[PDB]
């Protein structure tokens, strides 16, 4: 496989470690499904750190019983022990459904990153590859940005 | 099974249950009118019995003899019947209603059959013909449940000395 | 139809009970019930008491009759008769409803294991789960003694390694010198001695019985078995030494 | 259904109710569905033993582990795992590793019924008509329904133990 | 058809298909039911009081000690609302939309529509969805009231 949505321009078929010399045709889609899912999580993850930094923490109470003004929970690592395990369980449940929804089993329409969002469905103006490639490329950038951001929040100690 | 009585049908995951595991219907088919009449009249009274035990706890009748505390479900009976009392007021009332049932089905209840059983004729809410079938099963399913419910209420409440809605 | 089964008074036997009797009794016995069969008593009495016959009985005679007839509960129902008629069919067809012994009894596992083997008259071909199941067959076939493609010395080496490694334990522990500072070289020597003794026995077997299932074509008879036994001795030495080395080092 | 017919009449609350309220089986091939069942039965069979092992250990019977540690280990099975000597755990892993190797490579289950690790399919009938037998489908229900209950049961034990003691 | 109403048309300034609308319809009716349950559910801890009582887990004889519109918690009934959440899932995994052949039909277990009063299609199907839409806005508006404008009433 050398002609999918991943080959943008600055690098060609970038497989230095040779996962494609033996990458089966379904393995590409499986790994592509992994890449699309990873990239979309990273975009949500990145927003989830840069947005509470500039925009203040949620005006609210997070847990109506355990006094969480969103300000005692820091933006970054360590918030895992600050957010309640149930608010952690409830986001785990919500993400649990989002895959136990319309299936992403091998060969299913959910297995190539298609789920039915269609926020940006341009009327096929030679832009379906543009939006697809942009999502993949941004997800690749978001994953790299997050890992640096995670190391930023860890090695320094807090936030950035 | 049991004539065309609606105890079965519309009865859960299976469409029809037909629970007669002693054969009291096949062995005594002439009494299917009597059994329905008894089963329904049991359900209606039990439903009023369960809804009974709860409402005296909030409102009390203006008879001014029932207007006294400590008359729970373990002493109201033996207290009201006097040297006559409120319990006879209820019993006379139940006689008036039960006499009406005699007139509709004759003295010996000869007119009692497998379709007029437990049908006093009070039709205000029901509509159509299939709903009457649906409502008749809804009647019994509620009625049979309350018959076991008030049975548990009376036994558990007086054994464990509860005398109130939790009955525990 | 049969004469005595018509118009029989209900007082002699009830209708449902009589039908249950007729169902339980085989059809060929209706005409002349054998003897000591409830139907025999029904015939011997219904031919005496009935509409055209003696219509009354003494109280004691009727009491004894009522204790000779079935009491409507000692007779198998239709489903039980089906159970028997099908269980016997299974048993005679060479299939066994699989059951497993338990606390003085057996639980039926609800499985039909075909019992008679390919040779139905052979006694040792009755197929059981523990010897003729897929796992049992593949486990026995994959043993060193049976594994395909193994040279005889390889089978001997594998079996000997197993035996020599295992045989050290019973001596180095709970042995005569179990508490001595060494307590394991003694076990090593005893295990090697046991391996040598059983290898000598195998050599006796191969020089007397001479099995020829391991010999390659055109060889001295029993040569494969002798090679297997010699390499079992070598493997026993090796396994005993390896177990001793592990015990001493660790 | 087509392909889910190979695992038909074997799940749901009632035996013939294909539950799948996520579409995890539709569009999947026959071998994949059979492999999904092989995962289900293997999880459930271990879960059944796991629950039994949990209860015989949470009541006070941890002989091998009381006689190896020379002290009565704690009744809490999660905490008793830590106290159990590391030699015992490694041997426990190795024994299961040998069993998992044994079933897979040397004595593989068939490819049409990949859960027949004992291999009854070569002596079983499963398609006869006798009543006092041929209830093998019913005993398949009891294995699956019990095992499914054991799967959620053992997770409840672990989750509650690791959280609310 | 179905939920098309009277004061507005298809009201789609944004689905607009068949299969996608069917899934959206299932979401619409589902959200409608909860709001109607929640809206009438919120008015009840008000007048008629915090009705509950009896021996509950860590809440024996609890007179619905979860106060306010949010319910708070503090081991008061709101922890028991998790049981509502769990048993809500049981109905959501047994009587669900995967075997729900029409939009949001659960085969009418109660048979209320078998002439008991509701009817199939026509106004009743349109009245259910329209009432759900009103309650969903009402429940959300009630959420704003409890948050920064006092309590319900
Ligand atoms: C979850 C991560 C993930 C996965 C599954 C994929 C998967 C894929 N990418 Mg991809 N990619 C990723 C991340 C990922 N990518 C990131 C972060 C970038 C930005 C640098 C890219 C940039 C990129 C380009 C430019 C192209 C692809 C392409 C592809 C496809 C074929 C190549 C292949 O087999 O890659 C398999 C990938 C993996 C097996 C990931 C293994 C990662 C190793 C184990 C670690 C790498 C070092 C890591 C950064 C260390 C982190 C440090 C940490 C420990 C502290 C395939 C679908 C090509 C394509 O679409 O061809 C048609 C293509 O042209 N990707
Ligand atoms: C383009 C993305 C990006 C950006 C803008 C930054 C930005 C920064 N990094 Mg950084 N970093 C990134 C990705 C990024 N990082 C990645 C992907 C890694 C892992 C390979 C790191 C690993 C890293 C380390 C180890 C350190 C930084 C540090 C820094 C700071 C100097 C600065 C805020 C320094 C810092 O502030 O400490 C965390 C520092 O010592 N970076
Ligand atoms: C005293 C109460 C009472 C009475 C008189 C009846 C009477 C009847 N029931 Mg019934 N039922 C009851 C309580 C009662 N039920 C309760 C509490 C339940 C819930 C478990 C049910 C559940 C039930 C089902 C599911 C069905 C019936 C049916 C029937 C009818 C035929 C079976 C029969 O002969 O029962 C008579 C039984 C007795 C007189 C025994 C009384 C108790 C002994 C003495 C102990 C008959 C009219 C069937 C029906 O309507 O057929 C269409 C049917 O399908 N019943
Ligand atoms: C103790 C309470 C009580 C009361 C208040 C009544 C009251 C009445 N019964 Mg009645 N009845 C009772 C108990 C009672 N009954 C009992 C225990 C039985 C036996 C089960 C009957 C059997 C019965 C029959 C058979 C008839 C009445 C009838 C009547 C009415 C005739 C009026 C009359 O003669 O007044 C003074 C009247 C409404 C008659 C009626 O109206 O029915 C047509 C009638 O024919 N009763
Ligand atoms: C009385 C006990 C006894 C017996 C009958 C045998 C018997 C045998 N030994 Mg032996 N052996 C024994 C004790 C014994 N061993 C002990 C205690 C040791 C440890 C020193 C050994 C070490 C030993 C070696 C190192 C070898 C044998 C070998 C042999 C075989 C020739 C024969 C089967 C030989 C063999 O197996 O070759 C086929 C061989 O090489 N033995
Ligand atoms: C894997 C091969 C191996 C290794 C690493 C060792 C290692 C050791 N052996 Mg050993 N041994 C082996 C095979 C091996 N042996 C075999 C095959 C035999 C049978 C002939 C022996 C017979 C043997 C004896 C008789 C003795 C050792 C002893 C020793 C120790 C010196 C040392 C730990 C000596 C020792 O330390 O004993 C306590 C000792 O006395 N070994
Ligand atoms: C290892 C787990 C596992 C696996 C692989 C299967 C596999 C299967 N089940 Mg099954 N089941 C399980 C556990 C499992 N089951 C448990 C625990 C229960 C009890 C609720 C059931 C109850 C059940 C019913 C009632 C039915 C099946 C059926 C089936 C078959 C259809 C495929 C399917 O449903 O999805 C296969 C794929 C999965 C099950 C994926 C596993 C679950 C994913 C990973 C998400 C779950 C994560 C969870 C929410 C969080 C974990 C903690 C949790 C305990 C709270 C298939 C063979 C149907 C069948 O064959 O009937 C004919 C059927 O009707 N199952
Ligand atoms: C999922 C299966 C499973 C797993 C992973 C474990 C794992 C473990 N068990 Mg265990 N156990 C199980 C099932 C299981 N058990 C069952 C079904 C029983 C009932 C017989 C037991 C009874 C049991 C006892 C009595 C003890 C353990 C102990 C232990 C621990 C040390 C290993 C050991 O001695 O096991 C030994 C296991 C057995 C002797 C049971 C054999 C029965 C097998 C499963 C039949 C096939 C280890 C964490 C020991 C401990 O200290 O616990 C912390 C211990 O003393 N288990
Ligand atoms: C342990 C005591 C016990 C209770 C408490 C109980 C309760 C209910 N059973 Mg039940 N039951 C058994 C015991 C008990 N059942 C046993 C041993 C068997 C095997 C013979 C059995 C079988 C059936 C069948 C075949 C049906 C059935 C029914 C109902 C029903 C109605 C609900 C509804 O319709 O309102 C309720 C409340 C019908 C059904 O609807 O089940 C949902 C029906 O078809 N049951
Ligand atoms: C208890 C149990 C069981 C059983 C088990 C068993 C049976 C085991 C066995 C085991 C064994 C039995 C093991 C063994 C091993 C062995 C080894 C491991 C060996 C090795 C050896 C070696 C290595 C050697 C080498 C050498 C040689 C060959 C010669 C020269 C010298 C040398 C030394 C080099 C069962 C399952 C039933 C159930 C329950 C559990």
């Amino acid at each position: 496989f050398e002609s999918e949505l991943g080959v943008q321009a600055p690098t060609g078929f970038w497989d230095p470690l040779g996962f494609a010399k033996d990458g089966s045709m379904k393995a590409f889609k499986r790994r592509r499904a992994s890449e699309i899912k990873h990239g979309r999580i990273a975009m949500l993850a990145t927003m989830g750190y840069i947005t509470p930094e500039i925009t203040g923490k949620f005006p609210g109470y997070l847990s109506p019983s355990t006094l969480l003004k969103y300000d005692d929970i820091p933006n970054g690592l360590g918030a895992i022990s600050k957010v309640p395990a149930l608010g952690w369980a409830q986001i785990f449940v919500y993400c649990g459904y989002a895959e136990l929804s319309q299936d992403q089993t091998p060969g299913s329409p959910g297995a190539e990153g298609n789920f039915g969002f269609k926020v940006l469905t341009s009327s096929d103006p030679d832009s379906l590859e543009k939006k697809l490639a942009s999502e993949i490329a941004n997800g690749r950038l978001a994953m790299m940005a997050f890992t640096g951001m995670a190391t930023q929040d860890g090695l320094t100690g807090s936030a950035w | 099974f049991a004539g065309g009585l609606t105890g079965s049908d519309y009865g859960g995951f299976g469409g029809k249950y037909e629970w007669d595991p002693v054969g009291f219907s096949t062995r005594w088919p002439e009494h299917l009118a009597w059994y329905r009449e008894a089963e329904l009249k049991h359900g209606r009274i039990a439903m009023l019995a369960f809804a009974g035990l709860l409402a005296p706890d909030l409102f009390r009748l203006p008879w001014a003899e029932f207007q006294d505390s400590s008359l729970d479900f373990a002493n109201a009976h033996d207290k009201f019947v006097a040297g006559f009392g409120p319990m006879w007021w209820g019993f006379i009332a139940c006689g008036g209603i039960e006499y009406q049932r005699f007139r509709k089905l004759g003295l010996g209840m000869e007119g009692l059959t497998l379709e007029n059983a437990g049908n006093l004729g009070w039709f205000d809410l029901p509509k159509n013909s299939e709903e009457r079938l649906f409502y008749e099963t809804a009647e019994l399913k509620n009625g049979r449940l309350a018959m076991l419910a008030v049975s548990g209420i009376f036994t558990a409440g007086i054994f464990w000395d509860q005398h109130h809605f939790p009955f525990i | 139809k049969i004469a005595y089964l018509q118009d029989i008074p209900r007082t002699i036997v009830e209708k449902d009970a009589l039908e249950l009797i007729l169902k339980n009794t085989p059809k060929e016995q209706w005409e002349n019930p054998p003897e000591d069969s409830y139907l025999y008593t029904v015939k011997a009495f219904a031919e005496m008491y009935g509409p055209g016959k003696a219509t009354k009985m003494g109280w004691w005679d009727y009491y004894r009759l009522k204790m000779d007839m079935p009491d409507t509960t000692r007779l198998s129902s239709e489903r039980e008769l089906q159970e028997i008629e099908e269980y016997e069919k299974l048993m005679m067809s060479g299939k066994v409803p699989f059951a497993v012994p338990g606390p003085s009894g057996y639980f039926f596992t609800g499985f039909v294991t075909q019992w008679k083997g390919k040779e139905p008259f052979a006694g040792d071909q009755v197929i059981t789960l523990t010897e003729n199941g897929l796992f049992a067959k593949q486990f026995l076939s994959a043993l060193a003694f049976y594994r395909e493609g193994l040279k005889p010395w390889q089978r001997g080496l594998e079996i000997g390694m197993a035996h020599g490694y295992f045989l050290i334990g019973p001596f180095t522990s709970l042995g005569p010198l179990r508490n001595t500072p060494e307590a394991a070289t003694v076990g090593l020597l005893c295990g090697c001695a046991i391996v040598g003794i059983v290898s000598i026995g195998g050599l006796i077997f191969g020089s007397t019985i001479k099995p020829t299932r391991f010999d390659k074509d055109g060889d001295k008879p029993g040569a494969g078995f002798i090679e297997m036994i010699n390499w079992h001795a070598v493997g026993g030495l090796g396994g005993a030494g390896f177990a001793h080395a592990l015990i001493t080092v660790f | 259904r087509e392909a889910p017919k190979v695992l038909a009449g074997t799940g749901g609350p009632l035996p013939e109710s294909f539950w799948d309220p996520a579409g995890f089986t539709n569009n999947k091939t026959d071998e994949e569905l059979l492999f999904y069942r092989a995962a289900e039965l293997k999880h459930g069979r271990i879960a059944m033993a796991a629950v039994v092992g949990w209860f015989t250990n949470a009541s006070g019977f941890h002989y091998l582990g009381d006689l190896w540690l020379k002290k009565p280990a704690s009744d809490n099975p999660i905490e008793a795992f830590n106290q159990l000597s590391l030699l015992g755990v490694f041997q426990m892993v190795f024994f299961i590793g040998c069993l998992e190797w044994l079933t897979t490579v040397p004595c593989p289950p068939p490819k049409d019924a990949p859960w027949d690790v004992i291999g009854m399919s070569d002596v079983l009938e499963e398609d006869t008509d006798e009543n006092p037998m041929a209830e093998y489908k019913k005993i398949q229900m009891q294995e699956l329904n019990n095992s499914r209950l054991a799967m959620v049961a053992i997770i409840g034990l672990i989750v509650q133990a690791t959280t609310t003691g």
